[PDB]
RNA sequence: AAGACCCACUCCCCGGCGCGGGGGCCCAAGUCCUUCUGAUCGAGGCCCAGCCCGUGGACGGUGUGAGGCCGGUAGCGGCCCCCGGCGCGCCGGGCCCGGGUCUUCCCGGAGUCGGGUUGCUUGGGAAUGCAGCCCAAAGCGGGUGGUAAACUCCAUCU
RNA sequence: AGAGGGCGUGAAACCGUUAAGAGGUAAACGGGUGGGGUCCGCGCAGUCCGCCCGGAGGAUUCAACCCGGCGGCGCGGUCCGGCCGUGCCGGCGGGGCGGAUCCCCGCUCUCGGCGGGGGACCGCCCCCCGGCCGGCGACCGGCCGCCGCCGGGCGC
RNA sequence: GAAACACGGACCAAGGAGUCUAACACGUGCGCGAGUCGGGGGCUACGAAAGCCGCCGUGGCGCAAUGAAGGUGAAGGCCGGCCGGCCGAGGUGGGAUCCCGAGGCCUUCCAGUCCGCCGAGGGCGCACCACCGGCCCGUCUCGCCCGCCG
RNA sequence: GCCGGGCGUGGAAUGCGAGUGCCUAGUGGGCCACUUUUGGUAAGCAGAACUGGCGCUGCGGGAUGAACCGAACGCCGGGU
RNA sequence: CCCAUACCCGGCCGUCGCUGGCAGUCGGCAGAGCGAGAAAGAGAGGGACGCUACGCCGCGACGAGUAGGAGGGC
């Protein structure tokens, strides 16, 4: 029974739903109980880092975020093997690994094995056994400086590069960037055709000229 | 909006007085200096106002300054330009009613049939 | 508000110090009761407990 | 001065917090009724009663 | 507040606000939005023009990352950048123009929807209109595109 | 994976033994002076400490209405068992292991996939999933790439 | 015990009784008066309030002065000085932050390219100043004066 | 159309019926304002509250529409010889308010200024309304031109 | 179709401040009368037109009465 | 000549309107007015009450009501 002007709804409650409905009372002592395992996760391990294993820096798919950078799950085998980790120490000493990543440009590539690098570099080791330390071990002062890390890891900053404001050159002043876009838009709309209308376009002179 | 209407010939000395809000336009670029009396004034405004050597007046000072308004220009923002009047006015599904109709999600699958398109039934 | 005035701490047996602060503009603030009895009667019912 | 700042100061320990504006400055209207600026632009009260 | 709604005012009143002839019924007319080719025809044509039918392309997989490109009018392209930057280049002598990275900002698409000030720019953006690219050059600048 | 040539340490794991959580019990200060009442936990007062305590003014009991009568409350308070945990040393074992380079080898899941068809299911639309019946594989193959089909490129998983 | 073993409080319907009144158009009701009770009015000799006159008293007693204290206002035509500025301005300044304004450590193929740290600049804030502007009636003291009030002496 | 030969009703007590959630619309109040909002997640007895976090605004809605779709995507004039400068964001009528002022407002009289006030007339014209233009997208007709890496 | 300029004794009487936009409940069984009027022998019948009533409304009158005649209502005193 | 809740007159309540009036309680820093038919200047060379302004005050006109709507409830 509609009145006059309004807007046609159609709500979801056919269904028998007052069954099924989650109310969010949990919410202030569910918060609670995420804090305190928080803070007690961060007790067992009390050296190590807060936030974990670092993660690799990875672009965006999909391209309407294709300009941004996330934390993916893990380096991949091929950013290991160049920065001369073995990837079964790698976990243990805190790098997180997985192998189903793949490196189609090295642009992204290199800027990951700088990123295990400085990471390398900034980690203090501690002895396995401290009445004999082996070779890959931190200098011995430096142990009593190792407070733990909270939040993530090395965080990644989506930075830009500051340029500097440039005078026009007669090109870039004679540039059609519309034009240009729409036959780059007709091209590779037409590429496909003019191929076949040019495949036969031989096949109409040879049987000429024999 | 009151760039617009103080740039107006017989004017220039006298002041603006506007009621409702005065909010900063991104969209200009210079700003002449005014002498303007609004009852609340957007934290932008202010500072692109007096940036420009402006002078922004309350209605308590504006009565100290002028009591009988002598000298200013009362203004007031677009009344109908808030987004509901495209609704109102003739009903839609009527002829030559260009009337916004209340919609859930606009696409090509709502209200882009029967009453719009020749093809189906009929169009208004 | 013209001016702000200079506050005065006062010690722990209620004699007036030497300091003297001045007052926050905090307290130049406009006096709104009906925004803070519009935030007091709804923030009260961010305690209440579910019954039914 | 750090949680809310003054006017012409935001706030240090909020995000992009300032004060609220004042919606008239001279609040007290008893002083600005018999100021010599409005005194002088008055007709004469009309006080007199006229009763049937 | 249940002490400001109507049903206050209602007690004592027989009917409560719904008639004593047409008494407040179940459903009289149906329930949800229905009797649309029916009883209700005329609400659906006066208030609903085009509900009923289809037209178009069923496209299925719909993935709205595709089809992504905000624009941005060159009325508003200067507040992408700062004040400094607007400043420097009206005070400028050597003609250096400010680039302005509109993607940087989030917009793809540049359209041309007013006036613009009369210094030079170049806009990378990734797509432009024609008549966005015609305020640029005139103006002085360069449209210069990136992927 | 094996071979050769280098580089690099050889100490981790099992079986025996010793040096907070649960329960019990305690912890401040008025029944002060008059005065009301059947009964006071009431009313008044306790100065120059405007009684006393207060890290304790939650609550309950008590012959009305109790911070100071009682149990408690507060305390990163004490005391007493009990269980777990934390390393260390001993005796008995198990345990000799890695990495890079080069060569030479090796490598995959079937009445299943897939196809037809019927029925159910799904937002899945010339069939998303599931199942029956018939058909029934391949190995530079196979699956997917949201329109049925051929051809050809990529991509992507196994 | 007007708490007497289903007992706190003990309503209405209904019933018993006592007291009052009425009673052939069923009762009840509206409006208007009348009569009768019921209690109350603590009703029964009915107003106080100024002001001046007249007659009898009693005080420590008025005015005007003297000293102390407190307060108000000041255009003091323009007192000195503070502090403050949602006032600007003047900085061989000292600073901490903001900015899409421009040498070096580090770095992947000594120069080209690159990341991190300084520096120059801009704008902000505040501070160390200098001087105007203005208030102190959203904020002050010492003076000076006029007035007032209180206290104490006198006065009698 | 009920006093009805229409139905419910012996009498008394207590109970007893437009609510809650979601969505939407409009009105209204408040804050901020081309922005706005942490609702989700974090961070340091009452308090399961409150505070805080923008290098937690991802995201929502808003700031741009139109087409079924590929897609496209919101002023112009004027001079100098397709090029170089300049003026450069509509108009008309009605419009609250404002603005100028032809004049004209008493102590024994005359001259007489500052300020204030009044006013025929004439103006800039808010919002909004009526109308004529202009611009973007779809589509149609007529055409005539320009651009370049293939 | 544009500009520009000039003409108010406001060009019948009477009365009265208008314009305009949102949101919107109830209703969608009606009934009666003068006059006009169709079917019907007719009907307190059925069906219309116009206006007013009743419904939604008491009051004075028609003894009585939804509609007739008068007249419409805050609570009161006097007059008519 | 009789009388209606009608009409006239008067009182009181309320609503509506005048988008009415009042900050002027301006006092020995004083001088008591703005009821006036006529666009504008009482212009300078010791003293009751009041005004919860969401208050107070003055004029007019008006008052039926189911369904329904709204406002106010010290």
């Amino acid at each position: 029974a509609p009145s006059r002007n309004g807007m046609i709804l159609k709500p979801h409650f056919h269904k028998d739903w007052q069954r099924r409905v989650a109310t969010w009372f949990n919410q202030p002592a569910r918060k609670i109980r995420r804090r305190k395992a928080r803070q007690a996760r961060a007790r067992r391990i009390a050296p190590r880092p807060a936030a974990g294993p670092i993660r690799p820096i990875v672009r965006c798919p999909t391209v309407r975020y294709h300009t941004k950078v996330r934390a993916g799950r893990g380096f991949s085998l091929e950013e290991l093997r160049v920065a001369g980790i073995h990837k079964k120490v790698a976990r243990t000493i805190g790098i997180s690994v997985d192998p189903r990543r793949r490196n189609k440009s090295t642009e992204s590539l290199q800027a990951n094995v700088q990123r295990l690098k400085e990471y390398r570099s900034k980690l203090v080791l501690f002895p396995r056994k401290p009445s004999a330390p082996k070779k890959g071990d931190s200098s011995a002062e430096e142990l009593k400086l190792a407070t733990q890390l909270t939040g993530p890891v090395m965080p990644i900053r989506n930075v830009f590069k500051k340029e500097k404001a440039r005078v026009i050159t007669e090109e870039e002043k004679n540039f059609k960037a519309f034009a240009s876009l729409r036959m780059a838009r007709a091209n590779a709309r037409l590429f496909g055709i003019r191929a076949k209308r040019a495949k036969e376009a031989a096949e109409q002179d040879v049987e000429k000229k024999k | 909006r009151m760039i617009r209407k103080m740039k107006l010939p017989g004017r220039e000395n006298k002041t603006a007085v506007v009621v409702g809000t005065v909010t900063d336009d991104v969209r200009v670029q210079e700003v002449p200096k005014l002498k303007v009396c609004a009852l609340r004034v957007t934290s932008r405004a202010r500072s692109r106002i007096l940036k420009a050597g402006g002078k922004i007046l309350t209605f308590d000072q504006l009565a100290l300054d002028s009591p009988k308004g002598r000298g200013t220009v009362l203004l007031s923002g677009p009344r109908k330009g808030r987004e509901v009047y495209r609704h109102f006015g003739k009903a839609p599904g009527t002829p030559h009613s260009h009337t916004k109709p209340y919609v859930r999600s606009k696409g090509r699958k709502f209200e882009r049939a029967r009453g719009r398109r020749a093809s189906r039934g009929y169009k208004n | 508000a013209c001016a702000r005035p200079l506050i005065s701490v006062y010690s722990e047996k209620g004699e007036s110090s030497g300091k003297n602060v001045t007052l926050p503009a905090v307290f130049k603030a406009p006096i709104r009761p009906d925004i803070v009895n519009f935030v007091h009667t709804n923030l009260r019912k961010n305690n209440r407990q579910p019954y039914a | 001065d750090d949680l809310y700042g003054t006017w012409r100061k935001a706030a240090s320990l909020k995000s992009n917090y300032n004060l609220p504006m004042h919606k008239m400055l001279n609040t007290d209207l008893s002083r600005i009724l018999k100021s010599p600026e409005i005194q002088r632009a008055l007709r004469a009260p009309r006080k007199k009663i006229h009763r049937r | 507040p249940s002490r400001l709604r109507k049903t206050r005012k209602l007690r004592g009143h027989v009917s409560h606000g719904h008639g004593r002839i047409g008494k407040h019924r179940k459903h009289p007319g149906g329930r949800g939005n229905a009797g649309g080719m029916h009883h209700h025809r005329i609400n659906f044509d006066k208030y609903h023009p085009g509900y009923f039918g289809k037209v178009g392309m069923r496209h299925y997989h719909l993935k709205r990352n595709q089809s992504f490109c905000p624009t941005v009018n060159l009325d508003k392209l200067w507040t992408l950048v700062s004040e400094q930057t607007r400043v420097n280049a009206a005070k400028n002598k050597t003609g250096a123009a400010p680039i302005i990275d509109v993607v940087r900002s989030g917009y793809y698409k540049v359209l041309g929807k007013g006036k613009l000030p009369k210094q030079p720019v170049i806009v990378k953006a990734k797509f432009f209109s024609r008549r966005a690219e015609e305020k640029i050059k005139g103006v002085g600048g360069a449209c210069v595109l990136v992927a």
